[PDB]
């Protein structure tokens, strides 16, 4: 398992894709998936080795074109809505 | 007179504002109604339909 | 006077700052 970049992983069965952290989340043995609010899972245990993973979707974001008509440039300029300039 | 009325009547402005939560109920209720429609949105994925 | 499914909140244009100045 990688983990900290975007990755399409499957835990038993489990199947998504997002990043995987360690995380502080304390769960008991009965239980092996947390969850969401909208039912997403959220944190899962790995099967193998029993430290909690947190689960965050890869990084997304509107993007939007910024040009001047067409009748007077066909230069444009990309605004990528709150993202940072290195996911680019 | 007038000059020490004003002023008196400012002043009393920032004790209602400082005390009273209730003042401001106008802009508060606009803010709520749009985080409560939205989690009614988010909700909405956890159902089967 | 006080999420990852798409659903996002774009910044106002005039900024708390600007509004002070107006
Ligand atoms: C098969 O899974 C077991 C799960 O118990 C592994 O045994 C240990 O699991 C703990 C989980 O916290 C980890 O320290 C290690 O994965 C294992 N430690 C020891 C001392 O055995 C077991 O290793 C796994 N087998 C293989 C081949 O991966
Ligand atoms: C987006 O870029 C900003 C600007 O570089 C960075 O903000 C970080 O914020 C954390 C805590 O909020 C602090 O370590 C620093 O203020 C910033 N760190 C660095 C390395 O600049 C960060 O890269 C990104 N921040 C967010 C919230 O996405
Ligand atoms: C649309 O553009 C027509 C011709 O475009 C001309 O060349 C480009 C490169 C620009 O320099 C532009 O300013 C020039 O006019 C015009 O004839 C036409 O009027 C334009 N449309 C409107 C609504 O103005």
């Amino acid at each position: 398992l990688v983990k900290n970049k975007c990755v399409n992983f499957n835990f038993n069965g489990l199947t998504g894709t997002g990043v995987l952290t360690e995380s502080n989340k304390k769960f008991l043995p009965f239980q092996q998936f947390g969850r969401d609010i909208a039912d997403t899972t959220d944190a899962v245990r790995d099967p193998q080795t029993l430290e909690i993973l947190d689960i965050t979707p890869c990084s997304f974001g509107g993007v939007s074109v910024i040009t001047p008509g067409t009748n007077t440039s066909n230069q444009v300029a990309v605004l990528y809505q709150d993202v940072n300039c290195t996911e680019v | 007179l007038i000059a020490n009325q004003f002023n008196s009547a400012i002043g009393k402005i920032q004790d209602s504002l400082s005390s009273t939560a209730s003042a401001l109920g106008k802009l508060q209720d606009v803010v709520n109604q749009n985080a409560q429609a939205l989690n009614t949105l988010v909700k909405q994925l956890s159902s089967n339909f | 006077v006080t999420k990852f499914n798409g659903l996002t909140v774009l910044p106002p244009l005039l900024t708390d700052e600007m509004i002070a100045q107006y």
